[PDB]
RNA sequence: GCCUGGUGUCUUGGGU
DNA sequence: GGATTACACCCAAGACACCAGGCACGAGA
DNA sequence: TCTCGTGCCTGGTGTCTTTAATCC
């Protein structure tokens, strides 16, 4: 599913089927970021139910995302090479 | 401390619960998942005020799953206890690493080192208690102390007490 | 979870101590702050309760409930079973229970005759009613922020208390 | 195009997206602001109330 | 706040062809799953057909949340907006 | 719903902010110091604590859980390592903008050589925009050739003039005019030296500068410690089956943490001045192909095969790269691909679909009241009769494979399960012609499920696709849920596009024989 | 001094030309004016040359083809030069690594050192089969486990003393093989133990088919998959998988296609 | 192991011309040990997905270094139908 | 947007001044000497 | 008695 | 006097580190 | 039986000199 494909469903106005295919038909990942600093670091174990981004001292702010795993690449690829993508889930203006 | 706090709560319900009676359902549910329930930011939730007449709003439906996202709006009684705090309590336990005392829904621990010396454990009399002449600590004994230090569980929280200071202990 | 108005507290340069929890030092933390806002936005005081007034509100609370569940049809024991469950049955009856053997002022006529009175933060005038004293001496010991506000009263306050509160 | 110039010199000036385009959001696999993403959909409540009483929540 | 009355509202009240999409879509969706349908089913039975019946009697219960630029929003409901 | 239930609160994204990673940040998040370049405990199986295949970094194998987060591999996102370097080194990426920097600050004390006093410069702190407020300041800056002790009263300056900084491929070399003519001393400016004179600027010139003093301060363009990736981001392959060789990126970092040790090692004893020249900057060079092995003026790191070596700027470039080959197009699920055949008794918006692409494609069917009597029927014809199903899959997420189960016949479908049965007539699939010039590439049509092996469209519309039949071919897609399937048929569908809006006017019409015949 | 940056490995070959150059010339009219020259391991790459004169330098390297022809020879300050020169452990009861064969990797104690001075005593854990499966490498080499000699003695040994064994022409005493070691073999410096060391110190399925009812009647195939009642038979005849039910069926045996009595 | 049917190999390893095969069938069986019972790993060789035929030949030899080498050649026949391509 | 950007792009892959493809070249990359 | 992994990087030749 | 730009998708066949040093085994004296 | 030579395996580490147009 290449770039000019995309455009194709664009044109249509077709915003739910391209994400759908994008994500749900391909490599949807869940992942967990912290309220406060808005990285990926939250270190998760699901059956003792504990979360914790060891950085805010926070177990309380923290949500889940759903985004491309190429996309969850993409950021580990730039925290390597020591860029900070801080993902919030609100604006502020 | 008790303080009145308006909070709101994220509700997803399923599609199946869409009928006249939702808005019912969502009060009925916002009580059973939030009443007598704990956090650490604002303590022991003990009542909701005017229950049956909260306005949930407008429910967004989520794409691609069909289940609906209600921000319910609402406003509790909420109880949090606080380090420096001075407040009365009621003993519950009594043992040689000091004494319990139930402060409303939780229980708050004073170790011996910050206990007086004239204030002797005594097992032999009956009943038991910590015991002066004039003074008498006996289960539901009114006694002043001061919280000095909170610890979170985020589930249930912890604080620990003193009486190693000025006017605090039985009255 | 269950969140609040307040809302953000993105990362500042400078950090503050000024958030660690201290009744001494007036420090509620970010939630309790002194001006906080409602579910429409308006500016509102912090509501701090008094044991007087937190008993009336709870058992009305709770009796207007359940009058409400009876489709329109006193003790703390028979008022706690109108919760749902074991953990909500035990939290509620323990806090009517420690009221009822702390509340001074345990009906409507005198707490509304204490509410005219006290109704300068707001948490200390909650302080104040909360913490029963005898005199001037013990007020500013026990709650030591009373000292530099030159402004007693405090004497006619322990009296009105006093005097309002019945024997036992 | 520039691709990796633009990031480096994004990280350096701190700069802020405010995912408006359409192109942030399907690389971020959220429903776009266009077309069918471009609004929101809610549950009549109100209308609800016109049913009848069998069909209720309990 | 950003809530527009309902006398002041300024935006088509006609359907687009987005609006309907997504709307017959979702209903479709929601019936799937067993949500409580508002009209009569006779001999169409797929989950498509039933929710464009409903949209053909302007029974669908869904409000449209239509975003202006600003961020402000007019409330529409599929009651009201006339469809072609 | 492939995701097991979590308590967390889901929502979406609405901003991204970019940044520097402070080193106590990266501190922070990792979980392990690494210092051992030998990956291997001494070939014995389990890898070495502390070495780059730590498993605190993560699994990559099926059989070990993370003992970080107890979870599968599946799941397990990977967590950071970090790298203590023994001497700070720049960052590739930033050079000339630390050049840039330099020509604006004081050497000595960091402070910004103009003032509001100034009023053109008054004018150009008011650029609302950072980047160009930035380059206004140093656009007049530049020609300031000596930072001033005095103002132009003291400002806090040191008096020394200020030196013509020249960037030397990963060297910055700064020329100081020492007080007509004389001579004049350049000296090397090493990251060390210039990392101690950047914290001492203060807050307000930081702001000034276009910096900003929570998410990108200027010190954190210096390398002090490396984050070490998991290995999720240098995966291990195996060449033939029993042999396996490592990503380009484990072979680099073995030999920057090998160039680490070897800077420990000369402090310490024998160094010969000259030779702490020659090994500190192999490590800056180590550190910087790392990052980018495509630095102008120099030779790229080579790996011992001949061929230059993988950096990190270079897997997101290009039509291959992270961005342009996985992100903005990628390859996808529940598509098929064939030869086209036309066929005149077709309806407009039909597609002729093989059966054996029928049985392998499916939809993901909700079973309710009105159809579970119907569904069942499908259950029982199994995965090889048509019409049939595929799997069987519970609210749970758990799927029952239909080609294993032999008990299939005691099955009884709950309402809200789902079953992925067969591709079936009237399925609206979206098909599609490579290239894709206009939105006419891509309609929707109706399934009609036919014998052989070749796609058939009705014949009037090889025009809007520019196919034809001497061996085109072209791709189709299934719809997988509710939602899209009424976007296909009442948006993209072939009725709607008899009309294009590029020239107000139809792009099907009756074509080849039957418009010769029509004459 | 100067130094003088040559081809790794080969600095060892320049000292040499640099000296038969000096001795070739020494008397002539032309001597080269070098009065030393030499090269430190830990220096890689490197050559140091002593003389008076640079133009000296330039006439020791001239034609070397281990050196590089940029001008790339720098000088030494005279505070630097004893250091150049510096010549640089190992007690018996501490622990070494061991760098060669088998044993390469393990920990091992210092037992005793030999009276000329080269080969050490090591006492180690043995990585032994006990004879299994004669008729070794550090790729494919055994676990470690002290000896024990019962189980030589029962499976394939000499007694030299209160438990000292010669198994194998090797030596072990409770347990350890003491074997004599190069020191040069040995690790004695920044040796780290690790985790380890601190522990321890249907029935017819694919069976050939005739089909004797339907269409496919007289064709042989195989059972590919026998879920139930139903079957799939790859048919020889044409490229098709079939599905057909089990009453349609012979099955080859001992003596023909046999009806479902098989 | 694959996940495809053993039981056309013959006992040398080898399949034996004029048995047909299909996709995923094992051809020709080879095992590689595991390095330091139950000691070996597979790496055999499947017939492509998409194709079927009959066993045509089968060499055996040994290569330049000394070692077992094999080819087996597979024949098909191919029926023109809807979809091959012709020109004049 | 897309629709204007496929309505011009697509007659142009079927297609004394200057005109076709070097033309339209020179106006998109507003050219500063054309020629 | 459920789960079930087979490579990459290039180069060259082709199809529309 | 420097890089960056240079259609889209797809198929298939055809390939893979070097040198030096040390240790062990075998053969010859 | 001892010594020397050759071969194989494992570990560590590079270098004789030898396609064209645009803008910023
Ligand atoms: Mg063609
Ligand atoms: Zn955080
Ligand atoms: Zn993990
Ligand atoms: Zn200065």
């Amino acid at each position: 599913f290449g770039e000019m494909e995309r455009d194709c469903m664009i044109a249509h106005g077709a915003a739910g089927f391209l994400k759908e295919r994008l994500m749900e038909a391909s490599d949807a990942f869940r992942v967990h970021v912290c309220g406060i600093c808005g990285l990926m670091s939250v270190i998760a174990n699901l059956k003792k139910n504990q979360f914790e981004c060891r950085s805010c001292k926070n177990k309380t702010n923290i949500y889940q995302l759903h985004i491309p795993y190429a996309a969850k690449l993409l950021f580990q690829e730039l925290m390597a090479m020591n860029i900070a993508p801080r993902l919030y889930t609100e604006r502020s203006g | 401390m008790f303080f009145l706090k308006d909070l709101s709560l994220i509700l997803t319900l399923h599609p199946s619960y869409f009928g006249p009676q939702m808005n019912q359902y969502l009060r009925e549910k916002l009580l059973t998942d939030v009443e007598g329930t704990c956090t650490g930011q604002f303590g022991y939730i003990v009542t909701v005020l005017d229950g049956m007449n909260i306005d949930v709003g407008k429910g967004r439906i989520i794409p691609g799953s069909g289940s609906a996202e209600f921000e319910v709006k609402y406003r509790a009684v909420v109880w949090k206890p606080f380090k420096g705090e001075v407040v009365d309590a009621i003993v519950s336990n009594v043992s040689p690493i000091g004494f319990f005392a139930d402060v409303g829904p939780l229980n708050v621990f004073v170790s011996t080192r910050l206990i007086p010396d004239n204030l002797v454990y005594n097992p032999s009399n009956s009943p038991p208690a910590y015991m002066s002449n004039d003074e008498l600590i006996t289960k539901g004994s009114k006694v002043r102390l001061k919280v000095v230090g909170t610890r979170t569980d985020v589930n249930e929280i912890y604080a620990i007490g003193s009486i190693k200071e000025d006017f605090l202990g039985a009255i | 979870v269950s969140t609040s108005t307040v809302g953000a507290r993105r990362r500042r340069a400078k950090q503050q101590v000024d958030d660690e929890e201290n009744a001494t030092l007036l420090r509620l933390g970010p939630e309790f702050a002194l001006k906080q806002y409602d579910h429409d936005g308006n500016e509102h005081d912090l509501i701090a309760l008094s044991l007087s007034e937190s008993r009336l509100l709870i058992r009305e609370a709770l009796k207007a409930r359940s009058r409400a569940r009876n489709g329109g049809v006193i003790d703390d024991d028979e008022l706690a079973k109108v919760t749902s469950g074991a953990v909500a049955n035990g939290v509620v009856k323990k806090t009517l229970d420690y009221l009822n053997t702390f509340a001074r002022f345990k009906d409507e006529e005198t707490c509304t005759a204490v509410d005219q009175l006290l109704h300068l933060h707001p948490f200390e005038i909650a302080q104040l009613s909360s913490l029963g004293c005898e005199d001037v001496d013990e007020a500013i010991t026990l709650i030591p922020s009373l000292a530099a506000k030159k402004e007693v009263n405090l004497q006619r306050i322990l009296d009105e208390l006093n005097r309002l509160e019945d024997p036992y | 195009e520039e691709t990796v110039e633009i990031l480096f010199e994004a990280g350096a000036a701190a700069e802020l997206d405010d995912c408006r385009g359409v192109s942030e959001n399907v690389m971020l696999g959220q429903l776009a602001p266009m077309g069918t993403g471009a609004f929101d959909v809610m549950i009549d409540e109100k209308l609800l109330t016109s049913l009848p009483a069998d069909y209720a929540p309990t | 706040e950003l809530a527009i009355l309902k006398e002041e509202r300024t935006t088509t009240p006609y359907l687009t062809k987005y609006e309907r999409a997504r709307i017959l879509g979702t209903r479709a969706l929601q019936i799937s799953m067993n949500a409580p349908v508002l009209v009569d089913i006779e001999g169409e039975t797929d989950p498509l057909q039933i929710a464009m019946k409903e949209l053909s009697q302007r029974k669908i219960p869904l409000v449209i949340r239509r975003y202006l630029p600003d961020g402000s929003y007019e409330d529409w409901g599929c009651d009201e907006l006339i469809v072609d | 719903s492939q995701f097991p239930y979590s308590s967390a609160p889901l929502r979406s994204v609405k901003e991204v902010q970019f940044g520097l990673l402070s080193p106590e940040e990266i501190r922070a998040i990792s979980v392990v110091k690494i210092e051992y370049p030998e990956i291997m405990d001494e070939s014995r199986q389990r890898p070495r604590e502390g070495g780059l295949n730590d498993p605190k970094l993560g699994s990559i194998d099926r059989n070990f859980k993370c003992q970080t987060c107890g979870e599968g591999m599946a799941e397990c996102p990977g967590h950071f390592g970090h790298m203590e370097l023994a001497k700070p080194v720049f960052h590739i990426g930033f050079i000339p903008k630390i050049k840039k920097v330099c020509e604006c600050i004081c050497m000595n004390c960091g402070k910004l050589l103009l003032d509001e006093t100034n009023p053109t410069m008054a004018q150009a702190i008011r650029i609302r925009d950072p980047k160009k407020r930035f380059n206004a300041v140093w656009q007049l800056c530049k020609t300031k050739m000596v930072c001033e002790a005095d103002a132009p009263v003291s400002r806090g300056g040191c008096g020394n003039t200020q030196p013509v900084v020249r960037k030397d491929g990963m060297k910055l070399w700064g020329t100081w005019k020492k007080s007509r003519d004389a001579q004049p001393e350049r000296k090397l400016l090493t990251p060390g030296e210039i990392l101690n004179v950047f914290k001492h600027i203060s807050p307000e010139d930081c702001f000034r500068l276009g910096f900003n003093e929570d998410y990108a301060r200027p010190e954190w363009m210096i390398i002090t410690v490396l984050p070490v990736p998991p290995p999720q981001v240098r995966p291990s392959i195996a060449m033939d089956e029993t042999t396996q060789g490592q990503d380009d990126l484990t072979h680099k970092l073995s030999d920057i943490l090998k160039a680490n040790i070897n800077v420990q090692k000369l402090e310490m004893d024998g160094s010969p001045q000259h030779i702490i020249n020659e090994v500190e900057q192999l490590l800056q060079f180590h550190v910087a192909t790392y990052m980018d092995n495509d630095i102008a003026g120099q030779p790229q790191a080579l790996q011992k095969s001949g061929r230059p070596v993988k950096a990190i700027r270079a897997r997101l470039k290009g039509k291959e790269g992270r961005l342009r080959g996985n992100l903005m197009g990628k390859r996808v699920d529940f598509s098929a691909r064939t030869v086209i055949s036309g066929d005149p008794n077709l309806e407009l918006d039909q597609v002729g679909v093989p059966i054996s692409i029928a049985k392998t494609l499916s939809y993901p069917e909700t079973v309710t009241q009105y159809n579970i009597h119907r569904l069942t029927e499908y259950v029982r014809n199994g995965p090889n009769e048509h019409p049939g199903a595929k799997y069987v899959i519970r609210d749970n997420g758990d799927r029952i494979d239909l080609r294993y189960h032999k008990r299939a016949g005691d099955i009884v479908l709950q309402y809200g399960w789902k079953v992925e049965r067969h591709l079936m007539d009237d399925d609206p699939v979206l098909f599609n012609r490579q290239p894709s010039l206009h939105k006419m590439s891509m309609m929707a049509h109706r399934v009609k499920v036919m014998p052989y092996s070749t796609f058939r469209l009705n014949l009037s519309v090889t025009s809007p696709y520019n196919a034809d039949f001497d061996g085109d071919e072209m791709n189709l897609h299934v719809p997988q849920s509710e939602e899209t399937r009424a976007e296909l048929s009442q948006l993209c569908a072939v009725p709607l596009q008899i009309v294009s809006p590029q020239s107000n006017k139809p792009v099907m019409g009756i074509v080849q024989d039957t418009l010769c015949g029509v004459r | 001094i100067w130094g003088v940056k040559v081809r790794l490995g080969k600095e060892k070959d320049v000292v040499r030309q640099i000296l038969k150059k000096k001795l070739a010339r020494e008397g002539t009219k032309n001597p080269l004016e070098i009065y030393s020259a030499f090269q430190r391991d830990s220096f890689k790459g490197h050559v140091y040359i002593e003389a008076r004169k640079a133009e000296a330098i330039n006439d020791a390297l001239k034609g070397n083809v281990n050196v590089f022809s940029n001008n790339s020879k720098f000088l030494v300050g005279i505070v630097e030069y004893k250091d150049l020169l510096r010549p640089v452990k190992l007690t018996r009861g501490s622990y070494v690594r061991v760098k060669n064969g088998k044993f390469k990797g393990d920990l091992a104690q210092v037992d005793e050192v030999l009276e000329n001075g080269l080969e050490a005593r090591l006492k180690l854990v043995p990585r032994l089969d006990y004879g299994k499966d004669l008729s070794y490498t550090s790729k494919f080499r055994p676990a470690q486990r002290l000896f024990s000699e019962a189980e030589a003695r029962v499976h394939e040994i000499r007694r030299d003393r209160d438990g000292f064994v010669t198994y194998g022409g090797e030596e072990y005493y409770e347990g350890f093989l003491y074997k004599t070691f190069r020191l040069q073999n040995l690790i004695v410096n920044s040796i780290n133990p690790t985790l380890n060391e601190l522990s321890l110190f249907d029935p017819t399925l694919n069976k050939t088919v005739k089909i004797r009812q339907g269409g496919y009647k007289g064709k042989i195939g195989i059972v590919k998959e026998a879920n139930g009642d139903r079957f799939r038979v790859e048919l020889h005849n044409p490229n098709k998988t079939i599905p057909i039910p089990c009453s349609f069926l012979l099955i080859e045996s001992t003596h023909g296609w046999v009806p479902y009595e098989d | 192991l694959k996940h495809g049917t053993y039981e056309k190999l013959d006992e040398d390893g080898l399949i034996a011309p004029g048995v047909r095969v299909s996709g995923d069938d094992i051809i020709i069986g080879k095992t590689t040990p595991i390095p330091p019972y139950h000691t070996k790993r597979d790496a055999s060789t499947p017939l492509r997905s998409t194709e079927n035929g009959i066993v045509d030949q089968v060499l055996l030899t040994t290569n330049q270094e000394g070692l077992k080498f094999v080819k087996v050649r597979m024949r098909t026949t191919k029926v023109p139908q809807i979809g091959d391509k012709f020109a004049s | 947007g897309v629709i204007a950007a496929q309505s011009i792009g697509e007659p142009a892959t079927q297609m004394n001044v200057t005109l076709g493809v070097p033309r339209l070249k020179e106006i998109l990359n507003v050219a500063k000497n054309i020629k």
